[PDB]
């Protein structure tokens, strides 16, 4: 009997442990994508005024 | 005063132990309510061995109601006897146990069986002389197989020197509940091997084979199966129950029928299987019949280390010797030589209802070993390859359960085949 509740017990275990790295791994990883993509968005926010500079000064 | 003490647990042994005590009910003149209504004093002068004595001059079996399950013992409480029986000595769960031995020797189980012995123990602490324990079940189920066993391991325990008989229903392919019945069943021979004194192995094949191809019913029901549990059972108890020639107790009659230890597996039969009276010749050929035996097996194929031999009803005691020696003397072969006298006959003058004369086997014979080879069989052919093994693993066996249990039993058929060679 000791040993059924140790073979249910560590399978509720080892899914609470699986499941919660899952979320994490998920988490960081969608964060990470959006990150990227604001990144590249800033980056033409940046050339766009590096245009908007070279076109002043080319007055 | 003698007293015997009746357990039944599960579904299958329910059943039977309830047809069991409407038929002795019937037979010692109790109706349904407790109250004797009979025309002769035999039928009370040894009524205390399975009914105690209340005040309203009750009688009350000594019985105990056990399952993991409730829907049986609502439906023995609406039975025809249902209100005959102590209502304290109900004792159920509510889980159930799934046709799983593991559920019900292990885990469900376990949490009920103290409350069981509690309820042995207030019968037993009442009894003038308690003799010993009998108790109904079935092997291939879950609760009467796993509980069951426990229980009878229980009571070993804090009963040690007292005797346990067992009626005890053997699984087959040809009427089966579960696949798994081999493994639950395998699990309890072993333990009726090492706690019981006396069991009466009562095949549903054979039980099947005779409604069947005897007694001429298409379509056999688990009612028709237990009325001929319930008459076996009722021939085999007889002689403790009624007055007569022999002073017996549970413990004479094991010692005078288990020669060895682990062979206390009996096959019982029955005769007759109709208005015609039978005549002792052919209640004593049909006695013998393969046809009659309860538990599927050829006699014919080993040797009989004892027999008794029960008759009921009003008959020649001289015809009766002279037909039982016929029997022996004519297959003398099947009774072996090392074992002198080793058939005894045994008459009650009152019969049960409806037949005139009627008769009852109990043989302890080798040939028993050829139930545990099937059963072992099929055993090994699912666990050569560990079939439906994760519903026992997952109640917490392991494997090298399943391996002692199986060469438990190959152990016990070769005890069978060492003294059939003899
Ligand atoms: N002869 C007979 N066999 C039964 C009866 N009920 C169930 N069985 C057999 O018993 C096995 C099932 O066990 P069961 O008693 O239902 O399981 P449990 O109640 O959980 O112990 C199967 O082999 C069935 O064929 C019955 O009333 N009579
Ligand atoms: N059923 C049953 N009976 C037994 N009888 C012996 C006995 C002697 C004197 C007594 C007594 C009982 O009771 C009080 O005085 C032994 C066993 C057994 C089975 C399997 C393995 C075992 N390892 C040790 C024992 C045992 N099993
Ligand atoms: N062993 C054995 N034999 C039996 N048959 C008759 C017999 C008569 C005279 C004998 C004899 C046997 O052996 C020596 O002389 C019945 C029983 C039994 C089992 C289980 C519960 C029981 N409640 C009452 C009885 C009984 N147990
Ligand atoms: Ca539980
Ligand atoms: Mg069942």
């Amino acid at each position: 009997i000791q040993k059924a509740i140790e073979e249910n017990n560590n399978f509720i275990k080892m899914a609470k442990e699986k499941l919660a790295q899952k979320m994490e791994s998920n988490k960081e990883n969608r964060e990470a994508h959006l990150a990227a993509m604001l990144e590249r968005l800033q980056e033409k926010d940046k050339h766009a005024e590096e245009v908007r500079k070279n076109k002043e000064l080319k007055e | 005063m003698r007293e015997i003490v009746h357990i039944q647990a599960g579904q299958c042994g329910n059943q039977i132990g309830a047809k069991f005590w409407e038929v002795i009910s019937d037979e010692h003149g109790i109706d349904p309510t407790g109250s004797y209504h009979g025309d002769s004093d035999l039928q009370l002068e040894r009524i205390n061995v399975y009914y105690n004595e209340a005040a309203g001059n009750k009688y009350v079996p000594r019985a105990i109601l056990v399952d993991l399950e409730p829907g049986t013992m609502d439906s023995v409480r609406s039975g025809p006897f249902g209100q005959i029986f102590r209502p304290d000595n109900f004792v159920f769960g509510q889980s159930g146990a799934g046709n799983n031995w593991a559920k019900g020797h292990y885990t469900e189980g376990a949490e009920l069986v103290d409350s069981v012995l509690d309820v042995v123990r207030k019968e037993s602490e009442s009894c003038d002389c308690l003799q010993g324990f009998q108790l109904t079940h079935s092997l291939g189920g879950g609760t009467g197989s796993g509980m069951g066993t426990l229980l009878i391991s229980k009571i070993r325990e804090e009963y040690p020197d007292r005797i346990m008989n067992t009626f005890s229903v053997v699984p087959s392919p040809k009427v089966s509940d579960t696949v798994v019945e081999p493994y639950n069943a395998t699990l309890s021979v072993h333990q009726l091997v090492e706690n019981t004194d006396e069991t009466y192995c009562i095949d549903n094949e054979a039980l099947y084979d005779i409604c069947f191809r005897t007694l001429k019913l298409t379509t056999p029901t688990y009612g028709d199966l237990n009325h001929l549990v319930s008459a076996t059972m009722s021939g085999v108890t007889t002689c403790l129950r009624f007055p007569g020639q022999l002073n017996a107790d549970l413990r004479k009659l094991a010692v005078n029928m288990v020669p060895f230890p682990r062979l206390h597996f009996f096959m019982p039969g029955f005769a007759p299987l109709q208005y015609r009276a039978l005549t002792v010749p052919e209640l004593t050929q049909q006695m013998f019949d393969a046809k009659n035996m309860m538990a599927a097996c050829d006699p014919r194929h080993g040797r009989y280390l004892t027999v008794a031999a029960v008759f009921r009803g009003r008959m020649s005691m001289k015809e009766v010797d002279e037909q039982m020696l016929n029997v022996q003397n004519k297959n003398s072969s099947y009774f072996v030589e090392w074992i002198p006298n080793n058939v005894k006959t045994a008459v009650c003058d009152i019969p049960p209802r409806g037949l005139k004369m009627s008769a009852t086997f109990i043989g302890n014979s080798t040939a028993i070993q050829e139930l545990f080879k099937r059963i072992s069989e099929q055993f090994t052919a699912m666990f050569r390859r560990k079939a439906f093994l994760h519903w026992y693993t997952g109640e917490g066996m392991d494997e090298m359960e399943f391996t002692e249990a199986e060469s438990n039993m190959n152990d016990l058929v070769s005890e069978y085949q060492q003294y059939q060679d003899a």
